[PDB]
């Protein structure tokens, strides 16, 4: 496949955004936590506040109480495991066409390199030298020069 | 300043939080303040030598599982480190292998946990160096925590700890 | 008075911990990729393979405490302002997820292949039984499978030169 | 144990390295015999931190000698032992009289004296080791060692172990 | 359907024809969904409409300041089951209601319900709030690495890389010429 | 077309040097210019404020040289305010400069005859 | 350098000999222990982004 600059940028500001809603949740959620924990210990909550919430609320502004030990019922138990078992197979699924996707791609490759190694071969004898070289990758130089000769 | 001998000083115990005359609380900076005694645990060692090398590696050039680290920071000593490297590849090997938090950000909230109960820092750098398992236990290993820390209190901070550990 | 014993003491700054080491790493993530020219693609690999395992320790540590924590409700208290920022607190308890998340899940619900609308309870319970013990039976033929198989000095050179030099013999 | 420690050291450098940039010959200089050194008065000194600023001031020239005394002030990482304090290593040579444990760049001697009476030198096992009725103590295994009493010279240190205290002993 | 605890409920006619005030609660949360038609407390009230141990100090200031309540609670012990007390205030806008059930005396709290500008919330334990919150970070890490991974490409003359998509003289020249 | 009046009304009160006397009052530019060396366009934003840097372009043939376009006008933006008279500066550092990449390119062709 | 290539194959050979099968082994449905929604999800996004 063939992709493109303008393709590139999009899938970075794609991949940029979904991971600021992604920072944007678990902070809410270690903001959140950390408020509850200032309630009763004010000491070590007080170190992961932003300072503009800080500067709008006051900390310890948040309670919580006990409600009963409650066993949970069967139908969400089986609501979670149908669920489960949905989940993995779509996981399942998802792996199965990413393993067919990079197989066609290796596959690739290693026709080409295969064919670059047959011609290698079909092409150099061994009275020829050749050595590693860098551009900063790797490069089979020939020496072809008499200064040696 | 007096001249006199002074050679009558109690022994250099770490029970009796002696470490001697130049290992008081209090430290003299090159800047002249009296700063806080600098008592570093294994994993916040490791972290501080590391970074210290990558900056030293940093400045040449412009000039996580065990066993991938240990290669990373033996290439890394090979190239930053000259001579008489011995002991502090020794050092290394055995903070990897003493290695009770790997990332900045497990040490420095060690660090600040431990701040909270307002110890001594050698006692706390030891707190943050042994696994110890039960208060009692670290009670026996460490006899500075004897009439320090309540009990409950060092309990419930060896068990955060030990769930602070990872892998 | 004010109170606080309905609050978790061990279990919330543990996980407070373990999301703040979350909340870190993305923060490094996100310093590391902001640039227009991306970090050399082992580096970036590390970081979301420590961040995979950071969020697996977060599960972890908030599944371990399963309960006691299903037990304990949140309340606002008179200290926090309810009138002008109650904007700040209505987005502060929410359980009510993202709509894209609960869309893929219903999405995912439905390609599982067996539903509860149309299905009594116990024929699924027999049929996530089966699937249990098909499950059973595909990790012992992976066992059975993976345990079928197993996972210099011809001389002296000072003595040749003692020779050469004054002529005694090299001694054997 | 290790520590963070602001410490002064004496240079010499030869006139030889009085060249247009002096002060990287003697940052390199104060490299080799820093790095590793093991001092009694402030212990085995680790790793010279601070790299970028070194205090080097104005170096004074020896009368007789024509080297040059520089009065380097830095801040490195050290590891100072003590007695009382407990370090944990791994064992790396043993022996009749007991075994060495390496404890971070130093190496600890735990004497057949100071095991308990149930561990016992057991010479026919390759390598050789300790053994006892829960436990052995052989080469490379980790074990909690408590310092109980170091002497420290002028440039080596040296200390006593002992594992015999509850909660001690292999890891 | 949406279940009990992600929904905010309010009556705005009510607030029309009545008014919230600190004495009105009671009955516009037995108009909310969460009351139980079945309560010790809508009994009471059916009834009543045709210092004191075994509580805490919230519910006593709640009591020492507004007498409606303490006689409230005064008929709520001659009998057993599910109530439903006001633990906090803060006027002119802040209220709180829990599940409570009595026995004889021991006291269990249950679920509160905490008013905010004369909206109704059900007040949610902190497990699923922080698996919601995971439920987003979790699926936004997903999309990221889906979206991440199509960009990368392997040769094996080199490693494993990113997609490639598809004069120098001159400060010397400025030094020179100053 | 009342910039390209505001950059010909604020070189009255400017000197001109010989030089440089050559100047087209177009495009909202003055076209300060000499044969075969270089022609560089300069304009205003208002009387009291000196010009600024807009464009030059290079009349020798090597043309379509490559210029590091912001350290020049840098230093151009620079020498406009800090200098007495602006226009003279210029034309000496802009002649010091193209001679010196002419002596750079005979240096070149030097080494190149090696 | 050819001697790291020994452990180098030796560790590669050893994942994949497991990887695979802990992948299957880990889908295993009970009432680890999966009681939330969450440690579905986590699975579900560890094993097609980490195995």
């Amino acid at each position: 496949t063939v992709m493109t600059q303008e393709q590139f940028v999009k899938r970075r500001r794609d991949m940029l955004e979904h991971i600021n809603l992604a920072m944007n949740e678990s902070s809410l959620a270690l903001e959140f936590v950390s408020l509850l924990l200032s309630s009763v210990k004010e000491s070590t909550g007080m170190s992961s506040m932003s300072p503009f919430l800080r500067k709008v609320v006051k900390p310890s502004s948040l309670n919580s109480d006990k409600i009963p030990y409650v066993a949970p019922t069967k139908k969400e138990y089986i609501e979670l495991d149908i669920l489960n078992k949905g989940w993995k197979l779509q996981s399942l699924n998802e792996s199965k066409d990413l393993l067919r996707a990079s197989f066609n791609k290796l596959s690739s490759i290693l026709q080409n390199e295969h064919d670059y190694w047959n011609k290698i071969m079909q092409s150099i004898s061994n009275k020829d030298v050749i050595f590693k070289i860098r551009d900063g990758q790797k490069l089979l130089a020939i020496k072809y020069g008499y200064e040696d000769s | 300043r007096r001249r006199r001998l002074k050679k009558v000083e109690e022994e250099e115990n770490a029970a009796t939080l002696q470490l001697g005359q130049e290992f008081q609380l209090k430290q003299i900076n090159h800047q002249g303040e009296e700063e806080e005694l600098i008592a570093l645990n294994l994993s916040e060692a490791r972290l501080v030598i590391k970074e210290a090398l990558v900056e030293r590696r940093r400045a040449f050039k412009r000039s996580e599982t065990r066993e991938k680290e240990l290669e990373s920071i033996d290439v890394l000593l090979e190239q930053t480190t000259g001579g008489n490297n011995k002991d502090l590849k020794n050092t290394m090997q055995y903070l990897t292998n003493f290695s009770r938090f790997r990332d900045q950000e497990t040490v420095g909230a060690v660090i600040q946990l431990l701040k909270s109960t307002g110890l001594h820092p050698f006692e706390v750098a030891q707190l943050g160096s042994l696994a110890c398992d039960t208060a009692d236990e670290a009670k026996t290993l460490i006899p500075s925590l004897n009439n320090k820390i309540s009990d409950d209190e060092l309990e419930r901070i060896l068990k955060e700890l030990s769930n602070l550990e990872t892998l | 008075s004010f109170d606080f014993n309905g609050v978790p003491g061990q279990a919330l700054d543990a996980v407070r911990m373990r999301l703040a080491q979350l909340t870190h790493s993305l923060r490094r993530i996100r310093d590391e990729m902001s640039k227009a020219e991306l970090p050399q693609w082992y580096t970036l690999q590390s970081q979301l393979n420590v961040t995979l395992s950071q969020l697996v320790s977060v599960t972890s540590t908030l599944q371990h405490f399963q309960e006691t924590l299903d037990s304990t409700v949140v309340y606002p208290l008179p200290k926090f302002p309810t009138t002008s920022h109650e904007s700040l607190v209505t987005t502060l308890l929410r359980k009510k997820n993202i709509p894209e998340v609960d869309e893929w899940m219903k999405y995912v619900r439905e390609t599982s292949g067996v539903t509860t609308a149309l299905l009594k309870d116990e024929e699924i319970e027999k049929l996530l039984q089966q699937d249990r013990e098909i499950t059973n039976w595909a990790r012992t033929t992976f066992r059975n499978e993976y345990g079928k198989h197993d996972f210099s000095k011809p001389f002296n050179v000072d003595d040749v030169l003692k020779f050469t030099f004054t002529g005694e013999k090299p001694i054997i | 144990m290790f520590f963070i420690k602001d410490l002064s050291l004496n240079i010499t450098l030869h006139p030889s390295f009085f060249g247009p940039r002096m002060k990287q010959y003697l940052k390199t200089k104060l490299l080799e015999e820093v790095e590793g050194s093991c001092t009694g008065k402030f212990g085995y000194i680790l790793c010279v931190l601070d790299y970028d600023n070194i205090d080097i001031q104005r170096g004074r020239i020896l009368p007789t000698d024509g080297s040059a005394e520089f009065n380097v002030k830095y801040r490195a990482v050290v590891f100072k032992p003590f007695k009382g304090e407990v370090v944990d290593g791994t064992v790396v040579s043993c022996s009749q009289h007991g075994f060495e444990v390496q404890v971070g760049p130093m190496k600890v001697f735990v004497t057949k004296h100071l095991m308990p009476q149930d561990l016992t030198f057991n010479a026919g096992s390759n390598p050789p080791s300790y053994q006892s009725s829960e436990d052995v103590i052989t080469i490379k295994s980790r074990i909690r060692v408590k310092i109980e009493g170091c002497i420290s010279q002028v440039s080596s240190i040296h200390a006593i172990g002992s594992i015999k205290e509850d909660y001690l002993g292999a890891i | 359907v949406t279940p009990l605890d992600e929904l905010q409920w309010k009556s705005p006619e009510w607030i029309q024809v009545f008014g919230l005030r600190t004495e009105n609660v009671l009955d516009y949360f037995a108009e909310s969904p969460f009351f139980d038609k079945t309560s010790n407390n809508q009994v009471i009230k059916m009834q009543r409409q045709f210092e004191f141990a075994y509580v805490d100090p919230a519910r006593r200031q709640i009591l020492f300041k507004y007498p409606m309540y303490m006689q409230l609670e005064e008929e709520l012990m001659k009998l057993d089951g599910t109530e439903y007390v006001l633990s906090s205030v803060r006027e002119p806008d802040f209220w709180v209601i829990r599940k409570q059930r009595r026995t004889n005396p021991e006291i269990i709290p249950l679920q509160d319900y905490y008013i905010i500008g004369a909206n109704i919330y059900q007040s949610p334990t902190i497990f699923k709030i922080v698996q919601s919150r995971l439920m987003s970070t979790s699926y936004h890490l997903n999309s990221t690495l889906e979206s991440l991974y199509d960009l990368i490409e392997f040769q094996p003359s080199q490693g494993v890389h990113y997609k490639v998509p598809t004069t120098e003289m001159l400060d010397k020249l400025m030094v020179t010429s100053i | 077309k009342d910039l390209n009046l505001t950059v010909s009304i604020k070189i009255a009160l400017m000197n001109i040097p010989k030089p440089l006397n050559s100047y087209h009052i177009k495009n909202g530019r003055i076209y300060f210019t000499v044969p075969n060396e270089f022609e560089i366009q300069l304009s205003t934003v208002n009387r009291q404020s000196p010009l600024f840097f807009v464009d030059l372009k290079l009349l020798f043939n090597t043309n379509n040289l490559p210029l590091n376009k912001p350290r020049l006008e840098k230093l151009i933006n620079e020498i406009l305010l800090k200098s007495n008279d602006p226009l003279l500066s210029l034309y000496n550092f802009l002649h010091k400069y193209v001679l010196t990449l002419q002596l750079y390119m005979v240096h070149r062709e030097f080494l190149k005859l090696a | 350098s050819n001697q790291a290539l020994y452990e180098k194959l030796e560790q590669t050979r050893t994942i994949l000999s497991v990887k695979l099968a802990e992948l299957i082994n880990m889908t295993t449905i009970a009432d680890a222990q999966e009681n939330s929604e969450l440690a579905v999800a986590t699975t579900s996004v560890m094993m097609v982004n980490n195995q």
